[PDB]
């Protein structure tokens, strides 16, 4: 449970955990899809794909190393996993690919074979992964004409028109030092890694900063992707949430836990202590749903997602759910808040502490990049337990009560009523 | 008329009748609405409305 981080030339961050069996090293950049443009959208996803290409991947495999990378909105990360002993051979492969081979990975035979893969990849996504496709579109309309609206995997149109020069252009503007953090998780010590790094000098484009832009903003709107040939209806709905490093980051995350997630087929799920289940189970209004409090640097999204085959009662699904959310402003109970506290701790635990160093790396790098440090799991619990009913009520009265929303859906959505109908349910009549 | 000409039996039955008929119109208006509900309203384009309706 130690968050160690020191700066010499490069800001090095590590979180050691003795019993681990393995160790992971890599760099995480403070720039992701939210830094691209509508036309070069998909560059970051492309980088990730070449970094994992058959050529580069075969080199580290001989050495007994494994590769992993993830593209997000605010950040990007390249990671190399290894045994606790080869904690040095990872640092060689890292520098070899980001300085020496930052021109060998971009050959006219590799880039074309990779481009052909992300194209079949992103296409496959839009053709079949409906729930994620919808959540991606939710960000698209909620933050339109603003950074957060750009899909992480990029659009098929900005992708097929992307050239090697664009990769370089992006890389030379974001893969800088002042916008980077070298992460090390697994078992290796902070002082073990920091030495192998402060050994090899060379700055490589120092003093350079990435370009700036215009702040992200929420806009009440919707995008309806009707498709009557699909067998279900997938919809996502949300209000403007909380950004990371916000006084209410936790109240919000707790508020989502109150309604939580559900799966109509799993017996135990049907028994949960969520009032909403009394309303939706009578006529079986949906196969599943899940609330969330997504947070980013400039903004966030608080809402839920759901999938259903009861295409003639979608208005009741949406109506009941939004009536429950009304309660957070006027009648949420102590026991509901308490049930949430326990469950939030359990999930926040399983995330920050799993048996996989790669997840730890991403989380560590991402956090240190936005707030210059990581909040310890124990420090979180103290904040979570401190939340009162009054807090939830004040938060909801600001974020949920009579506030614009964003909607997105695909499939048999004829039954999803108009905007103003849904919008009206964000409140209740009173004397 | 109820007599030789328009007289006292006429106007009195006319009042009784004037009060009655409006309630028959009301019942007829309900049947009008029932008939309207099975296929719905038409629209200025003269074609189907089934592809885009609002509450
Ligand atoms: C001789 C014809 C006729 C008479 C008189 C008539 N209606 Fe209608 N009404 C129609 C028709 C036809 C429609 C269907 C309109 C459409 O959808 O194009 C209609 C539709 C309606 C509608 C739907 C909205 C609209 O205006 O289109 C209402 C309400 C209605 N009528 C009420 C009444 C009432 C109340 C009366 C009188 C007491 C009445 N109508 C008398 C022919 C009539």
């Amino acid at each position: 449970a130690e968050v160690t981080q020191l700066s010499n030339g490069i800001v090095v961050a590590t979180e050691h955990n003795p019993s681990a069996h393995t160790a992971s090293v890599g760099v995480v950049f403070g720039s992701g899809a939210a830094n691209e443009n509508p036309y070069n959208n998909g560059v970051s996803n492309l980088w990730k794909n070449i970094f994992l290409s058959k050529e580069n991947s075969a080199v580290a495999a001989k050495e007994g190393l494994a590769l992993s990378s993830n593209i997000s909105r605010d950040f990007q990360s390249y990671i190399v996993s290894s045994l606790p002993g080869s904690t040095d051979k990872s640092l060689d492969f890292l520098n070899q690919s980001f300085i020496q081979q930052k021109a060998n990975l971009l050959s006219s035979s590799n880039f074309e074979a990779t481009k052909k893969s992300v194209l079949k990849q992103v296409q496959d996504f839009e053709d079949n992964d409906h729930p994620n496709r919808v959540l991606e579109h939710l960000h698209s309309t909620a933050f339109q004409n603003t950074p957060l609206s750009l899909p992480t995997r990029g659009t098929l149109e900005s992708l097929e028109n992307l050239v090697v020069a664009d990769l370089e252009s992006f890389a030379n503007n974001h893969f800088l030092n002042s916008n980077a953090v070298v992460v090390g998780t697994g078992n290796i010590k902070h002082e073990d890694l920091v030495n192998s790094i402060e050994s090899k000098n060379l700055s490589l484009q120092t003093g350079t900063k990435p370009v700036l832009k215009k702040k992200a903003a929420f806009l009440g709107s919707e995008v309806r992707l009707r498709d009557d040939t699909l067998p279900k209806a997938w919809i996502s709905l949300a209000v403007e949430g909380e950004p990371v490093n916000s006084p209410n980051y936790f109240v919000a995350k707790l508020a989502a836990q109150i309604f939580g997630s559900y799966n109509a087929f799993e017996p135990a799920s049907r028994l949960q202590g969520i009032k909403l289940l009394d309303n939706i189970q009578e006529y079986q209004l949906c196969d599943n749903f899940n609330h969330f409090s997504l947070s980013y640097k400039d903004s966030g999204l608080w809402g839920f997602s759901t999938a259903t085959r009861n295409v003639t009662m979608i208005d009741d699904l949406i109506h009941f759910t939004l009536k429950q959310w009304n309660r957070l402003t006027i009648s949420v109970t102590d026991t509901e808040v308490e049930r949430a506290k326990s469950l939030l701790k359990l999930q926040l635990g399983q995330l920050y502490e799993s048996g996989n160093p790669v997840n730890d790396a991403n989380l560590l790098g991402a956090e240190v990049l936005i707030k210059g440090s990581k909040l310890s799991l124990g420090e979180a619990f103290k904040k979570i337990d401190a939340i009162t009913v009054k807090d939830v009520k004040a938060w909801a009265g600001k974020r949920l009560w009579d506030q614009d929303i964003a909607i997105a859906g695909t499939g048999q959505i004829e039954g999803l009523l108009d905007y103003m109908r849904i919008r009206s349910d964000m409140s209740m009549m009173r004397w | 008329w109820g007599g030789f000409s328009v007289s006292n039996p006429t106007i009195q039955r006319f009042f009784a009748l004037h009060y009655l008929v409006p309630f028959i119109i009301a019942a007829m208006v309900i049947m009008h609405l029932m008939a309207l509900h099975i296929h719905g309203s038409s629209n200025p384009l003269g074609i189907t409305g089934n592809l885009d309706r609002i509450p």
